[PDB]
């Protein structure tokens, strides 16, 4: 069930309440979710950790 | 690759990639596997084209598993390079979903190709 | 793109409400029921309560007929 | 004057007939059994009845899903060698152990009827077992062979 | 069975016999197998081959 | 809130706020696939005529459905527990379902629900070779067919000539497109009931289950001999 | 009797009448099903001979 | 049409052929002085373009090969110094709308040989497509594989390839789009 | 030798033989329906009606080595039927990769490939080679030169094993020869003026004969050493022998027999020589040679009975006057018939049943009444020949000789 989900979902997978409040009012969605605590995103710094 | 069920022959793959080219000109396709699965989730895909050419084919063969839940037709063509040429980008494209429309100019061509697809299921 | 996201999530809310609302209804069947019989008199007769068993209440709607 | 090879797991059963071999492989229409006709025609001759051991169960399962020349069938060829008697095999693709050495085998178009009879009344007279025990050993063998073929 | 024309090609492999009935017949000289060409509705008066031998000019009583 | 029974015990109609069809439980406490659970002290799983195929035949009205709470049944085409769960519910803990399939991709969840219910025993071999599971079980009381292969009549004829006792039931679900498209359902279903009464299957009824499936039928028959 | 003889012939020969929501079909006989192959599909036989007698080849 | 040279192969007599691309898959080859239809070569699909390759055999004998491409990307090579019979059938790797094939590095129809001993075998073969992709095959090794891979696929100009020509030495290819 | 009749609204479109060496001849045939019908040659009945599991069959062909059977159906399917199980038992094997248009003709290369001409003007090539990776999928597609103002149908396809070609006749009249490897045309002839319904070849493939609705038989030859070393058929000859059409053509060639046999819409058969087609002679058979009669007379009342398909008719001499007829439509197929001397009772009889009718001349008409006998209604009859005014002798289709109105001992023959 995780494998048949698109990669954008796997990006935002932890941040559902921020995601759906930022969709149900027209705001900017999160970019990290549960995947923020990966070591590579730890190595990145700035807006390129969103990248 | 053995585990790429229905694979098209040359004539069917030529008309599949022809309707892919005119859907790309009409901005009616979503190119890429994640965009194809998004259209599968939202139920706005007419049929899915995949490429039996990716070196892990298991990055593909999961959208069959939710094609057979929404009974949307899906087909394999032998070349990801040629699918990317048909979709009209500079990269190889692994999967492509032709999206739904009811005022579309190429609706008859889409319907003819999807009937030829669901004959071989 | 963000008001398209707003309309798309509203559409997905109604899509899920639609599918799991229609999952918990029951629709009246409409199927051509056919019964196979012997030589000609079984076809000429009325199929005499072979599965209706009342010709008033439990004959003409088939979601649950009964055997008293 | 004949035997018939019937399986339920690793437990194989070479059950002999209460009539002649020609009578077994010629008519087959006289059983029509409720219980007594199959009980009279049946004769539990040999029961190479193994246990719930997964090795023996899956070994005979692979030999049942393939040709049936297993060691239990060699045991049946040992325990039925009297005068090169007649045998009733279940599957026609087990031709090797059907006719390998001194056994006139026959499995065609009435052997299925007598297997319908003896498979209808396996548990009532052939073992000293009960219906829930036969279903439990069948589902143990089934889950074993399923997790063997379908990997995990 | 009257023959009013004949022609050979530059190899001697085939030969055109044009008959007075109107037909032409290419015989293959190595094995004497024939092929009939029927267009002329009157007598065949002239035949020729091309240099490679793959075209046959014919002319007769029609002015064609 | 009021549960009434059906023509076949183990099948009920939960009337009330939603007059909808339902079966019992043999799974204590839990659903298997997110079907709705109704308690009336006693647990009940909603059947769906769209998610499953036998429920559509029940909703269209099958009088002598030979799937019945005192039998054992052979299911040739489930691929997953979404129908054989309800068949194990209606057959109860007295009997046994043999859910036999070939494609081992949803056989994982087939075996997974067969872990939870001892009623359900799986077979992971193709149903045109019943001899490969000769040595597993025989003499069923009703076969069910849900195979969408072209040789439906031959596959269930072989399975009923090897494993179905006399005067038992045959229920076959026929998809028209898997046999012949472009010709209508009436001709292809007449052709298949004649093809099945070529064997020793006296046809009893067919119905077309039209609000639930496009161009399907369910044919019941009794196995003669 | 001249204007309805084919009517009473077909209405006595044909089967599978309606009964309300239902339809009571006759099953056929092993006699006919084992003495003869089934009838031709007149659709495809008419398609083939209508093709071979199309107007574009001037028959006469 | 394209104009090319052909040898009789029983005499050492050459003559020009014109080659016409027709409707179904047809290439109609006919004499350039008498206009007689010599032979025809049919490929399976939508014929889109074709080119002429030559290869020398001995002193004063060469062989003419017609190279014709489907729209889909599959290429036929016909030996036509004999009867117009296929000797090789391969497939372009990638490429779905194929507009123009060309050879180069030897004598093409646009770098023609003035003297029969100056006929050369072409080294390069470029198959240019509707997306602007030009596959480039090196025929010093890509006459054997039957699914040959290109030495490079150029992608620099993004719309339909309508000209691609090789310089006579065979060191420049010229992609061009109308 | 024998005749196997079918009944009302039955036709037969293709039929193929099968003789595995050491086993009996087997005869399969398609009609206009969804089944294949295999006949046992003894009784003259179908011993098997295998319903093929996809659509209405348009063509049938038999594998080389004759263990498999292709049926090409109206919904674009090519279905393989496993034949080698013994005479009578037929299994489904594999539905090959589908398509849109109906496949109108089939051929096999060997045990390996299967070629099929379809009604969209194309010629597909499938691989029926079991235990390959590409088993069942269609390897190639070829397209013939379409007609300008109507659709094109490829009607006849054969494989030519001496070369490696496929010959194909389509509905423009053109006949094309295709190299099998490279799947592509070698040469096209514009031979006929209308469709080419059937074409065949000899043993060593030096000739290809072809025929269709424009009623000429064309011969394409490759017999010259230069033709064989250049792979160049020539349009050798052309004969006009048939009256209306040619719907079937076949060839036999042995040490003391080399003839091609052809027949069409006009009901007669035509025999020509294979290697001497244009030169040699030909024989147009009579349209009927009544080895099984349909007419007999009785000298009393000067009357004559005659039965066509499922109706009998009786007239008397005088001029002549049609006195009675029996269009029995409870019947479906007819066979042989006999009248009593004195002209009292007629008995009609087919291989499924027989029926006996009392007759009474009421003047310028007759009165005919069934007289019931369920032994006659259950028995299969070939011949009935009237020992007495009451006693008849009955030859059954399963080799029984009864005497009714009971059993002749009949010795056995060395097999």
């Amino acid at each position: 069930s995780l494998a048949k989900s698109p990669a954008s979902t796997i990006q935002i997978l932890g941040a559902e309440k921020a995601l759906f409040r930022a969709l149900k009012t027209k705001h900017d969605t999160p970019k990290y979710g549960l995947l923020y605590h990966a070591s590579l995103v730890g190595q990145a710094t700035g807006k390129n950790k969103g990248k | 690759n053995p585990k790429a069920f229905p694979l098209a022959d040359a004539a069917l793959t030529q008309q599949i990639l022809d309707v892919v080219q005119q859907a790309a000109n009409l901005r009616q396709l979503k190119k890429g596997a994640n965009e194809a699965t998004k259209t599968l989730n939202r139920g706005i895909s007419e049929f899915i084209i995949m490429a039996a050419d990716c070196e892990p084919i298991e990055i593909l063969l999961h959208l069959p598993l939710l094609c057979e839940d929404k009974n949307v037709p899906y087909v394999f063509v032998p070349s990801r390079v040629a699918l990317g040429r048909a979709c009209g980008v500079s990269r190889p494209v692994i999967a492509a979903s032709i999206t739904t429309n009811d005022a579309s100019a190429i609706k008859t061509q889409i319907y003819a190709v999807k009937d030829k697809i669901e004959t071989l299921l | 793109t963000q008001d398209s996201n707003y309309v798309r999530t509203l559409r997905q809310i109604e899509l899920k409400k639609l599918e799991k609302g229609a999952k918990q209804l029951m629709f009246k069947s409409s199927g051509n029921h056919t019964i196979f019989v012997d030589s000609r008199e079984k076809m000429n007769e009325f199929t005499p309560e072979k599965f209706f068993n009342t010709t008033s209440e439990m004959v003409n709607r088939s979601e649950n007929r009964l055997t008293k | 004057y004949v035997l018939t090879e019937t399986s339920a797991g690793y437990a194989l059963l070479k059950a002999s007939d209460k009539k002649i071999y020609k009578s077994s492989s010629l008519i087959q229409d006289l059983d029509s059994s409720d219980k007594v006709l199959k009980e009279f025609k049946i004769a539990a001759f040999s029961k190479f009845n193994s246990a719930a051991n997964a090795l023996e169960e899956a070994n005979s399962i692979i030999e049942g899903k393939v040709s049936s020349q297993l060691e239990k069938l060699l045991e049946e060829i040992k325990k039925d060698k009297k005068s090169t008697l007649i045998v009733s095999e279940t599957k026609l693709a087990n031709a090797i152990n059907k006719l390998g050495l001194n056994f006139n085998v026959v499995s065609d178009a009435v052997t299925l009827d007598i297997y319908r009879a003896i498979k209808e009344y396996l548990p009532e007279l052939l073992p000293g077992m009960s219906d829930n025990d036969l279903s439990k050993m069948s589902l143990g063998l089934a889950h074993s062979i399923g997790r063997h073929k379908l990997k995990f | 069975r009257y023959v009013s024309s004949m022609a050979i090609d530059n190899m001697g492999q085939q030969l055109a016999v044009g008959f007075a009935s109107g037909v032409i017949s290419i015989v293959s000289l190595a094995d004497l197998q024939i092929r009939l060409l029927k267009w002329h509705i009157d007598s065949v008066l002239s035949l020729s081959f091309s240099h490679d031998g793959s075209y046959l000019l014919s002319g007769g009583w029609e002015k064609v | 809130v009021v549960i009434e029974p059906h023509r076949h015990a183990g099948v009920y109609i939960a009337r009330g706020k939603e007059d909808l069809l339902v079966t019992k439980n043999m799974a204590p406490g839990e659903s298997v696939y997110g079907e709705k659970r109704i308690s009336v002290k006693v647990e009940y799983r909603v059947w769906n005529p769209f998610r499953s195929k036998l429920a559509a035949g029940i909703m269209g009205g099958l009088d002598e459905l030979f799937i019945a709470p005192g039998k054992k049944v052979l299911y040739l085409g489930a691929a997953s527990g979404t129908s054989v769960s309800h068949v194990s519910d209606v057959v109860g803990p007295e009997g046994v379902v043999y859910a036999v399939e070939f494609s081992h991709r949803p056989g994982r969840e087939l075996i997974s629900m067969a872990k939870k219910r001892p009623n359900i025993i799986p077979i992971i071999e193709d149903a045109r070779h019943p001899q490969k599971y000769r040595m597993l079980i025989g003499m069923v009381d009703c076969v069910f067919a849900d195979v969408a292969q072209p040789d439906q009549a031959r596959i269930i004829a072989l399975n009923s000539h090897m494993f179905l006792k006399d005067q038992g039931g045959v229920v076959i679900s026929i998809k028209a497109n898997c046999i012949d498209s472009t010709v209508d359902a009436e001709t292809v279903f007449a052709r298949e009931v004649q093809k099945l009464r070529e064997e020793r299957i006296k046809p009893l009824e067919q119905l077309t289950l039209e609000p639930y499936e496009r161009d399907h039928c369910i044919v019941v028959g009794r196995y003669m001999r | 009797i001249k204007t309805k003889k084919r009517k009473t012939l077909k209405n006595l020969r044909k089967d599978s009448v309606k009964r309300g929501k239902f339809r009571v079909q006759l099953l056929s006989t092993t006699q006919d099903s084992k003495t003869l192959p089934p009838k031709k599909e007149s659709s495809i036989i008419r398609s083939k001979d209508r093709w071979l007698n199309r107007k574009a080849l001037n028959k006469g | 049409f394209k104009v090319a040279h052909l040898q009789n192969s029983q005499t050492n007599s050459v003559h020009g052929i014109v080659l016409l691309q027709g409707n179904n898959g047809w290439i109609n080859i006919l004499h350039s002085t008498s206009g007689l239809w010599l032979m025809g070569c049919k490929i399976e699909g939508v014929i889109t373009d074709f080119c002429i390759d030559y290869q020398p055999i001995s002193r004063g004998k060469f062989r003419t090969i017609l190279i014709a491409v489907n729209a889909y990307g599959e290429v036929w090579e016909f030996d036509l110094n004999k009867n117009g019979h296929v000797i090789r059938r391969w497939k372009d790797q990638g490429g779905v709308g194929i507009t123009k094939i060309q050879v180069g590095g030897g004598t093409t129809t646009t770098c023609p040989a003035l003297q029969i001993s100056k006929i050369k075998q072409n080294r390069w073969l470029a198959v240019g497509s509707e997306s602007g992709f030009v596959n480039l095959y090196d025929r010093n090794n890509a006459m054997t594989s039957s699914t040959p891979t290109p030495v490079a696929a150029l992608d620099q100009l993004t719309t339909t390839i309508s000209n691609l020509q090789f310089s006579p030495d065979g060191q420049i290819l010229c992609m061009a789009s109308r | 030798e024998m005749v196997i009749e079918g009944g009302k609204d039955r036709s037969i479109e293709g039929l193929c033989w099968s003789n595995v060496n050491g086993e009996s001849l087997r005869l399969f045939s398609i009609g206009g329906s969804t089944v294949v019908t295999e006949w046992d040659l003894a009784t003259g009945l179908p011993l098997r009606n295998y319903d093929c599991n996809s659509g209405v069959i348009w063509s049938i062909s038999i594998n080389d080595s004759q263990d498999k059977l292709s049926v090409g159906c109206d919904n674009g399917t090519v279905v393989l039927i496993d034949i080698s199980g013994g005479p009578g038992v037929l299994e489904h094997d594999t539905i090959l990769m589908r398509q849109e248009a109906r496949v109108l003709t089939l051929a096999w290369k060997k045990d390996d490939f299967v070629i099929g001409g379809c009604s969209d003007g194309r010629i597909r090539i499938w691989s029926a080679q079991k235990n390959d990776e590409n088993m069942g999928r269609l390897l190639h597609t070829m397209k013939v030169d379409k007609a300008k103002k109507e659709s094109t149908l490829v009607w006849s396809v054969i494989y030519l094993p001496r070369t490696d070609q496929i010959a194909s006749g389509d509905s423009t009249g053109s006949i094309k020869f295709w190299d099998f490897q490279f799947a592509t045309l070698n040469q096209s002839f514009k031979a006929h003026d209308a469709d080419v319904l059937c074409l065949t070849t000899d043993t060593d493939n030096n000739y290809v004969f072809s025929a269709g609705v424009d009623r000429k038989i064309f011969q394409f030859s490759q017999n010259t050493n230069k033709s064989q070393k250049n792979n160049r058929w020539v349009n050798s000859s052309n004969r006009l022998l048939h009256g209306n059409d040619i719907r079937a053509i076949c060839a036999y060639q042995s040490k003391g027999a080399d003839f091609l046999v052809s027949g069409g819409v006009e009901k007669t058969l035509v025999i020509n020589s294979l290697t001497s087609f244009s030169n040699g002679n030909y024989r147009k058979m009579p349209t009927v040679e009544p080895y099984s009669k349909n007419v007999l007379v009785n000298k009393e009342q000067r009357l004559v009975v005659s039965w066509s398909e499922s109706t009998v008719k009786i007239w008397t001499m005088g001029n002549y006057k049609l006195v009675c007829k029996l269009t029995l439509k409870d019947d479906q197929n007819i066979s042989t018939c006999s009248l009593s001397p004195d002209g009292q009772v007629l008995v009609v009889g087919r291989p499924s049943t027989t029926k006996v009718f009392h007759l009474q001349p009421v003047g310028n008409k007759l009165k005919v009444t069934k007289l019931d006998n369920d032994l006659l209604l259950r028995t299969s009859t070939k011949l009935v020949k009237f020992i007495d005014n009451s006693k008849i002798v009955i030859c059954s289709c399963e080799d029984d000789v009864f005497i009714v109105d009971q059993e002749v001992e009949l010795l056995e023959v060395t097999s």
